[PDB]
RNA sequence: CUCGUUAAGGAACUCGGCAAAAUGACCCCGUAACUUCGGGAGAAGGGGUGCUGACUUCGGUCAGCCGCAGUGAAUAGGCCCAAGCGACUGUUUAUCAAAAACACAGGUCUCUGCAAAAUCGUAAGAUGAAGUAUAGGGGCUGACGCCUGCCCGGUGCUGGA
RNA sequence: CCAUGUCCAGGUUGAAGGUGCGGUAAAACGCACUGGAGGACCGAACCCACGUACGUUGAAAAGUGCGGGGAUGAGGUGUGG
RNA sequence: AAACUGGGAGACUUGAGUGCAGAAGAGGAGAGUGGAAUUCCAUGUGUAGCGGUGAAAUGCGUAGAUAUAUGGAGGAACACCAGUGGCGAAGGCGGCUCUCUGGUCUGUAACUGACGCUGAGGCUCGAAAGCGUGGGGAGCAAACAGGAUUAGAUACCCUGGUAGUCCACGCCGUAAACGAUGAGUGCUAAGUGUUGGAGGGUUUCCGCCCUUCAGUGCUGCAGCAAACGCAUUAAGCACUCCGCC
């Protein structure tokens, strides 16, 4: 649930946080961790390619499995977990060979759940399948582009999509945002949708807790000087002395479509709905 | 709402004599297991205010056959406040 | 120039109580409007404080003594009633401007289906991100409370054929 | 901005949760004890630079004296980049 | 002094509850599901109107409307059954299946033995509109725009159209919330419909006659009323307690 903090300080007064309360442990397991940088928005080249980013606190990298490609063997679900590098929380899986493995937790996932990875799995929650083999109206996660690669479009908090229908060697698919779309009969998804999902109602509350993220302020166009940005200048305050505010690169900001007019993917939509 | 097994297996354990289905002990004995289980389902269908009037109505009816019970026996009535677990 | 004292008056001084003087420790009693119920609050206003003896249930209390003065030196909040601006802690013109300026948590519009949009670069290669729409970029407004009218002729933007 | 170290005398306050008692049909709830949150409070080192007098061929190419603000954080700062 | 009211020791079964055997029902909460129609979309055929009124106009249409045929998408309400019928303390409740659950009626005569009635203050529930947070949004429609009408028309009429009307969770606490008729109990002519039961006869009575409980309507006597009227479902004859003028 949602915690609300009192108003003991003036710092806290609109307030809230996550219970915690899915998480089974705090501790993770070793061989499965990485190290990480922190480039706070900078190039091979040592530049600021982009702004606003920088600073927080150190992580450690833990390692998913986006594939899902271990079948006919059944693993076993040991913790719920905290990642840092996410939004969703994480599984730590025992297989019977004795393969360890985190996992995406999906929405009502229970400690002790045997989960299967082939064509001839289920249809349960936690289950992952190629496409062909997924009825029509069953909602979906973490779904592959191309085959054998892992798992790339459904993997935020609380997100899904669903199957709509076949045909020759595609699969019609809503997505999260609205748009219909076709994906290859041959890729994969795992049965559910996305779990920790009041993640959205989270009130910050304070500047230095988006500092503790890792996030740097950010500085309106208007109030800096014309060879900052084409808002900066003018005596007093201004207002937009334009037509159609624009970007430091210029560039127009409301409404105007940035996408590729020859994309080789064009084919495969059907009924663009959101962007 | 509970079964006619459960009903007659809780009144030949509150019974004095044979043939006892009166006699106070009785009544409340069995109406504390109506309340209990009605407690129950309202926890779990907490907008049915239909049948929330019948539990406060069986709660009445308890309470009323309380006060006869102790105003002529006191014995009686300790003895069984004791042994059906309530008088918080 | 830096220090100490000053009769009677006590802001009559000056752009302006500037600068000085005054408050300052611990223990006890008490303490308003308003309020987001946390505060306001050290609100305000008053009293005690040394030394010897006796008892000390314990922590203290009684009897006595001395000085103008007992936190006897040094160190340590002045307070109150009203109005504007910015919610707040924070940041700023190194060296004439610290603020009503910037930021901020919260609001809203818009772009982006992943070799994402955006940015560095001739390119290779990179950040974004070992992220995947509850995510990432751009513009405006700026806690919280109540609210946010009319106009699509013009100009941009989007769709059309 | 990145990696890896290190620093913050002393004192105050009393959030969530927990335990016991009462109030109930079960409860909202009430009171003690516990507990130790926070861009919380007071105040040295440390970092700052609000007022004023002096200095102005200076002790000094930006300071000193007497007062001021922050002092567990959006903090200070050493070493290699 | 000891009839009555109060107190104490007993005893009883008619009030009140319980057991056993049965009956009816849009009573409530949750989760799925069906068909008819309106709107939009897609595709074929198809030529100049359609729509609307007391008459007109605004609107849509030769970027091929309306019509017509087949397929999809979504939302909301449930035709016939349907009835002065049923259920609920009231507000209210109508497609279908399952799960959880409250109350009523009838017969019996195992049981308890007056355990009852009413109820200031207090709590619970309470149509529609409205408010908050997040969804959904087909039809209808405050505000608003355009067309008419009139002396004028910030209306009635026509073409559009936003909140809202819908779901989850909180708040509000009011209506001609009405039978303008507080609750409990007993007593006082008859006649006639219908809903749910129980007994006796004739008995295929399971379709008929008689009796008897509990609901729901119509007519009508004593009595009451200022008249209207009410009348075993009292506004009649009486006792208890509350609210109010």
């Amino acid at each position: 649930a949602i915690k609300k903090y009192k108003p003991t300080t003036n710092g806290r007064r609109n307030m809230t946080s996550s219970d915690f309360a899915e998480i089974t442990t705090s501790t993770p397991e070793k061989s499965l961790l990485q190290p990480l940088k922190n480039n706070a928005g900078r190039n091979n080249n040592g530049r600021i390619t982009v702004r606003h980013q920088g600073g927080g606190h150190k992580r450690q990298y833990r390692v998913i499995d986006f594939k899902r490609n271990k079948d006919n063997v059944a693993a076993v679900v040991k913790t719920i977990e905290y990642d840092p590098n996410r939004s969703a929380n994480i599984a730590l899986v025992h297989y019977e060979d004795g393969v360890k493995a985190y996992i995406l937790a999906p929405k009502g996932l229970e400690v002790g759940m045997r989960l299967v990875s082939g064509p001839e799995a289920d249809i349960k929650v936690g289950n992952a399948l190629p496409l062909e083999n997924i009825p029509v109206g069953t909602v979906i996660h973490n779904i592959e582009m191309k085959p054998g690669k892992g798992g790339q479009l459904i993997r935020s908090a609380g997100t899904s999509a669903q199957v709509l229908g076949k045909e020759g060697k595609y699969v019609l698919i809503r997505l999260n945002s609205g748009e219909v779309r076709m994906i290859l009969a041959t890729c994969r998804a795992t049965i559910g949708s996305v779990g920790n999902e009041q993640h959205e109602l989270i009130n910050i509350g304070k500047a230095g807790r988006s500092r503790w993220m890792r996030k740097r302020p950010t500085v309106r166009g208007s109030v800096m000087n014309p060879n900052d940005h084409p808002h900066g200048g003018g005596e007093g305050k201004t207002p937009i002395g334009r037509k159609a505010p624009v970007s430091p690169w210029g560039q127009p900001a409301i409404g105007y479509k940035t996408r590729n007019k020859k994309a080789k993917s064009d084919k495969l939509i059907v009924r663009r709905r959101t962007k | 709402a509970i079964s006619q097994e459960r009903k007659n297996e809780i009144i030949k354990e509150y019974a004095r004599h044979e043939g006892d289905t009166g006699s106070p002990e009785v009544q409340i004995a069995v109406l504390t297991e109506d309340i209990n289980q009605l407690n129950e389902h309202a926890r779990t269908h907490k907008k049915d205010h239909h049948s929330y009037r019948g539990l406060m109505k069986k709660i009445g009816h308890r309470r009323n056959l309380l006060a006869y019970l102790r105003k002529t026996d006191i014995q009686r009535y300790r003895e069984l406040i004791q042994r059906l677990g309530l008088r918080r």
